[PDB]
């Protein structure tokens, strides 16, 4: 599971853009390389069967080559749900089948501002001894996006978890959603809860807030 | 027109050991050697064990060999992984994947049809009885402006649920947020939806929770009793 | 120990283009974001393009394809707005946003005075 | 045409032309000039001028070369990066070596560094060959031309400007090491088509004899997964005669599937080594070998190492129809250029009267960038138009630019005239240059490109090293305007073998395959007997030559002998000509 060292580890690519992904064998496995396409929480689709070949009424945009033991899969015309994790499989021998690193990138778009919401804790959650305040930070780009919490200007740590949402099937969204999970006794010590979010397309950081 | 559904709960000890079924539907199961393949959560796919059901053959990864033992029932056209000594980092999403014969380019292509996976995991879930609970537009966040609705549930022990309010006729504005962290195997999700709150006193709120194992459905709504 | 240069403005050609400079002495811009903000006198300030990490990637507002590009200058530590097919509207203070952490969250807290874009 | 450069392998067929250009100039011509301030003769040694000898007799290096894939990267790619190490530590240590002692080994280091290059050469034009696509041959050729002359001249012409300054020739030296440096990665870049039936084959086959150890276990199931990578990687390829059957024909079809069988008795003995099994894997490997001594002899079920590492190249070409036209081809289309080229220095010195620094800059100016550039654009005219009729009018255009030179030499003396021809001479010259590397490029057979491209180039440089005298008399006892109205007519004959020929460079265009003469009842070996003759003649001829230069005794007939041997030589050469000519009709009809 060792190959050589580079630079870049991931790939990220524009729209429309041809964009290469290699990776080079240990020893020679013939023509008999693989490329899937694994969007998040979906089984890999098989792309290109032995490095380049390919039947008649497949997709086009796909396209694989190999040169010795080294194997590239390039997109021609890039799209938006192209975006996904690309494993390459050798598939010579069964015992030792072998499959590629990983790419987990967002889908690459221009610079999209987030739409800050707030969520209080449902007024029923409480009666569990238990109030979590939501920020979802709806449909931005790029990822790299922080959420904090401003609690009565005191900003929160360590209590609130993040989760970027995936390629789903649903809504289509790319999402980033904030948690200041606190118990109901704590929930009842401040009034206003507050999310702050800075993302590189916004000017000023939006503040979400709501009164208990 | 084929597939490889992976299934197999059941009434079972859990911290145990348990064989995934992959059901192959449209092709049977001898024309077809099938590999089971383990993604982990976070990394990239590993080959985990395959069978060969026209000759009998087997292979497993150095990492899971004499500890599975994969096997194949022609009868009912299905494949099973019976996974024992299971430890902590055997937890992963097992996609049971078929593959031609050799000649031809049955062989070449390699994988052209996976499954969903079974995300086989190691935890202490267990069954406890739920709480439906719908978060109310409280007039006192964002007055003025457009509230925030939703409903949320606790715990259970089959893992699909869906929450949709108005029966989740919109697509925009609703967020189904994903189940967050909790340690103890069970999955707390809180969907919520941003919506203009101008019919306050007309629209009535109704949360609608899907379970299809067990064709059950829950209504939350608000009305005089 | 760190100084924000800027240049460009003024009086502009319709549908030309321009270059505005964005230089930084002590910092360096790779590693961290350098963007720019258009602003016109009755609308908010909208985004218009951020460079990352040296080459690694260039990402740009919707409505600023083709029109704008951000060209990197490893020499002169500095990113230039590039102006390509400006409309007739296109009359908008330009600023000059620096993102403060390496995280690239986006926090733009180092004030810059803004170069004066007007068209027509 | 700017897409192409804008391709990766543009840069790297460019680099690597550096690379075999580099080594060039410096072993015996930049050598010279150091010589030459040291005021040193350099003659004597005997061990010098073996250099030049070097890249004459390359094909006599190619067979180990074609005949051996190094572990690291592929057979031409490995070749090509431990040539240019070879090189590149000659040359820094020739830097490194110090005259203040002796002169020590530096006509010995000349030599090895000689034989590097020649070898590199050698791998290059392989790798060129294999790697550049039938319609890209003409373009890559072009760009493999433009990056030799630049090397030529980096290493011959900016050698002495760096030297008069402050670098020095250690400094120097060490910098040429440094400028193979990127040749050497790039090469690593490189890509490498190391295709080889008879390669996957041999793979096959010595891991079959490593595994006929199978009690251990501990190497049968990596030398069968080797073996069936091997199997799957020669089962895509295409054997010799049937390289033509390329489109599913049944015989590749019958092909497929011994290479089916194969690969599922690779799969049996693989499940039998997965198992760890001792017993079931011998006893099946024991039916495996009954197998093999039953079915799967069908292609080339033979061991690769044999004198045929060294004869089969030359067996192949010679066996190809219409090989003899195309060796008397290859021989005489570049006659021209070598006619007008072996004395156009003279002929502007006296001839037309023009002042040696005059004709020096102009030279050296105008003549190398018009090759540059007629190498270009008849790259691009190949990607554009067949081989054949590209060669056509480069070979016509050849002539009338000999033509040229004779308009120039009735002519009065004009700077002005003599830069407008001479650089549409340089300009034709570039062209022809291109479509003939092209044409050698087509010629090889790939399966072992480096010897064959080799023979070829010699093929091709023994009428340019024949040229020079025939000049002479014809420019002392006729004149020069005389002389060059030959040269044209002696252009011709290349281009009417060429239009003799024109029916097997199309057929192998459109095909990517020769045809082998299937007309050989006794004359075609009684030909290749004749060569054969010649070759030995030559041989020991070389040995007489020897003899006479360490003077213990000397013998006259000698030049007899090579005159002989070169009428017996051309004998065979123009018996095989005529018989593959009428080979040709008889397909013809
Ligand atoms: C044909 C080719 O690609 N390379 C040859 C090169 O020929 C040269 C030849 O012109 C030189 C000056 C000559 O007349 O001998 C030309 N080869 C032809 C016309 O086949 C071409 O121009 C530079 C290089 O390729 O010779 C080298 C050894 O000296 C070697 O790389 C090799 O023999």
């Amino acid at each position: 599971d060792i190959q050589m060292t580079q630079s870049p580890s991931s790939l990220s690519a524009s729209v429309g853009d041809r964009v290469t992904i290699t990776c080079r064998a240990s020893q020679s496995v013939s023509s008999a390389v693989a490329w899937y396409q694994q969007k998040p929480g979906k089984a890999p689709k098989l792309l290109i069967y032995s490095a380049s070949s390919l039947y008649s009424g497949v997709p086009s945009r796909f396209s694989g080559s190999r040169s010795g033991t080294d194997f590239t899969l390039t997109i021609s015309s890039l799209q938006p749900e192209d975006f996904a994790t690309y494993y390459c499989q050798q598939y010579l021998y069964y015992s030792l089948v072998t499959f590629g690193q990983g790419t987990k990138v967002e889908i690459k778009r221009t610079v999209a501002a987030p739409s800050v919401f707030i969520f209080p804790p449902s007024d029923s959650q409480l009666k569990s001894g238990t109030a979590s305040v939501v920020c979802l930070l709806n449909n931005f780009y790029p990822r790299e996006a922080k959420v904090q919490w401003k609690v009565d200007n005191a900003l929160q740590s360590g209590n609130s978890q993040e989760s970027v949402t995936e390629q789903d099937s649903k809504d289509s969204t790319y999402s980033l959603s904030s948690t200041l999970t606190l118990s109901k006794a704590d929930y009842e010590k401040h009034k206003v809860y507050a999310c702050e979010v800075t993302h590189q397309g916004l000017s000023s950081p939006v503040t979400k807030s709501f009164n208990r | 027109e084929v597939q490889l559904v992976e299934s197999g709960g059941g009434l079972v000890q859990p911290g145990g050991s348990l064989r995934l079924s992959c059901a192959a539907s449209g092709f049977n199961v001898v024309d077809f050697s099938l590999h089971w393949v383990r993604q982990a959560p976070g990394k990239g796919l590993e080959w985990v064990a395959y069978i060969s059901s026209s000759s009998g053959s087997t292979s497993y990864a150095d990492s899971v060999k004499g500890r599975f033992t994969i096997s194949a029932d022609t009868s009912k056209n299905t494949a099973y992984l019976q996974m024992n000594s299971l430890r902590a980092e055997d937890t992963a999403v097992y996609y049971c994947a078929r593959w031609g014969y050799w000649p031809g380019e049955p062989w070449w292509k390699a994988f052209d049809y996976w499954g969903q996976g079974t995300l086989v995991t190691v935890s202490s879930a267990s069954t406890k009885g739920p709480s439906v609970f719908p978060l109310a537009p409280s007039s006192k966040s964002t007055s003025g402006g457009t509230a925030a609705l939703g409903c949320l549930v606790k715990d259970y022990f089959p893992e699909p649920v869906t929450v949709s309010w108005n029966s989740g006729a919109l697509t925009s504005g609703v967020h189904t947020f994903p189940a967050v962290l909790q340690s103890s195997g069970l999955y707390s999700l809180s969907s919520v939806v941003t919506v203009p709150s101008s019919s306050l006193g007309t629209q009535t709120y109704i949360c609608n929770v899907n379970h299809k194992p067990s064709n059950t459905k829950v209504d939350k709504k608000v009305e005089p009793k | 120990q760190v100084q924000l240069q800027e240049s460009g403005g003024g009086l502009v050609q319709p549908g030309g283009s321009l270059r505005l400079s964005c230089a930084a002495s002590g910092r360096t811009i790779s590693r961290y974001a350098m963007s720019w903000f258009r602003q016109a006198p009755g609308k908010e300030r909208e985004f218009v393009a951020v460079a990352r990490r040296s080459g690694d990637g260039a990402f740009y507002a919707d409505s600023v394809q083709g029109r704008f590009t951000v060209s990197r200058d490893d020499a002169k530590n500095t990113v230039y707005l590039q102006m390509n097919s400006l409309k007739p509207e296109d009359t908008a203070v330009y600023y000059c946003a620096i993102d403060s952490d390496t995280f690239y969250s986006g926090s733009y807290d180092y004030w810059g005075q803004g170069t004066q874009v007007t068209v027509s | 045409y700017l897409r192409i450069f804008q391709q990766p392998k543009s840069a790297i067929l460019l680099i690597l032309g550096f690379a075999s250009g580099l080594p060039l100039a410096l072993t015996s011509g930049t050598l010279q000039a150091w010589m030459t301030v040291e005021n040193i003769d350099l003659k004597t040694i005997w061990f010098f001028s073996l250099v030049g000898q070097a890249y004459v007799f390359k094909f006599l290096w190619s067979p180990v070369m074609d005949r051996y894939t190094p572990p690291f990267l592929g057979r031409r790619r490995g070749w090509l990066v431990t040539t240019q190490i070879l090189l590149l530590i000659a040359i820094a240590a020739m830097g490194f070596l110090e005259p203040g002692t002796q002169l020590r080994w530096m006509a010995a280091l000349a030599v090895v560094i000689a034989f590097c290059s020649a070898s590199q050469d050698i791998v290059f034009d392989a790798w060129k060959t294999d790697v550049l696509p039938a319609e890209e041959r003409g373009t890559g050729a072009a760009i493999s031309v433009l990056g030799y002359r630049l090397g030529m001249l980096v290493s011959g012409g900016l050698a002495l400007w760096m030297a008069d300054k402050w670098l020095g020739w250690q400094g120097m030296y060490w910098l040429m090491a440094a400028l193979l440096v990127p040749c050497i990665i790039a090469t690593l870049l490189a890509p490498e088509p190391s295709a080889d039936l008879a390669d996957n084959w041999e793979t096959l086959n010595d891991n079959l004899k490593v595994i006929e150890k199978a009690d251990n276990a501990a190497q049968v199931k990596d030398a069968l997964t080797k073996m069936r990578a091997a199997a799957l990687d020669a089962q895509k390829a295409t054997p010799p005669k049937l390289e033509d059957k390329s489109p599913d024909s049944p015989e590749m079809k019958d092909f497929r599937h011994g290479f089916d069988i194969l690969v599922g008795q690779i799969d049996d003995a693989l499940k039998l080594a997965n198992e760890g099994k001792v017993k079931e894997a011998q006893a099946a490997a024991e039916q495996l070998k009954t197998t093999r001594n039953a079915y799967i002899q069908k292609y080339l079920g033979v061991p690769r190492t044999l004198e045929q590492a060294v004869v089969a190249p030359l067996r192949d070409f010679f066996g190809r129809n219409n090989a003899w036209l195309i060796l008397l081809l290859i021989v005489l289309y570049k006659l021209g250029d070598a006619f007008a080229m072996s004395l156009t220095t003279t002929f502007l010195i006296r001839g037309v009267g023009f002042d040696a620094g005059e004709v020096g800059m102009v030279n050296k100016t105008l003549g190398w960038i018009a090759t540059i550039i007629g190498a270009l654009y008849g790259g691009v005219l190949m990607q554009r138009l067949s081989l054949f009729r590209a060669l056509l009018i480069f070979g016509i255009l050849q002539g009338v630019s000999n033509a040229g030179y004779w308009l120039l030499s009735i002519t009065d003396k004009h700077l002005m005239s003599m830069a407008v021809a001479v650089f549409f001479e340089n300009l034709c010259g570039g062209m022809g240059t291109a479509a003939f590397v092209a044409l050698l490029m087509t010629l090889c057979n790939k399966s072992f490109s480096a010897t064959q491209f080799a023979l070829l180039s010699a093929l091709s440089a023994v009428g340019r090293v024949y040229v020079g005298p025939i000049a002479g008399w014809f420019v002392e006892a006729h004149g020069w305007p005389t002389f060059y109205l030959f040269s044209v007519f002696a252009a011709v004959p290349g281009i009417l073998l060429l239009l003799i020929c024109r029916k097997t460079l199309e057929y192998t265009q459109q095909t990517e395959s020769f045809m082998m003469r299937r007309h050989f009842s006794g004359a075609y070996q009684f030909a290749l007997y004749l060569l054969l003759l010649g070759c030995l003649l030559l041989a020991l001829w070389l040995i007489m030559l020897a003899l006479n230069a360490i003077d213990y005794t000397s013998f006259s007939f000698l030049a007899g002998l090579l005159e002989v041997a070169a009428l017996i030589a051309i004998a065979g050469v123009l018996l095989g000509a005529i018989l593959d000519y009428l080979a040709l009709r008889r397909t013809e009809e």
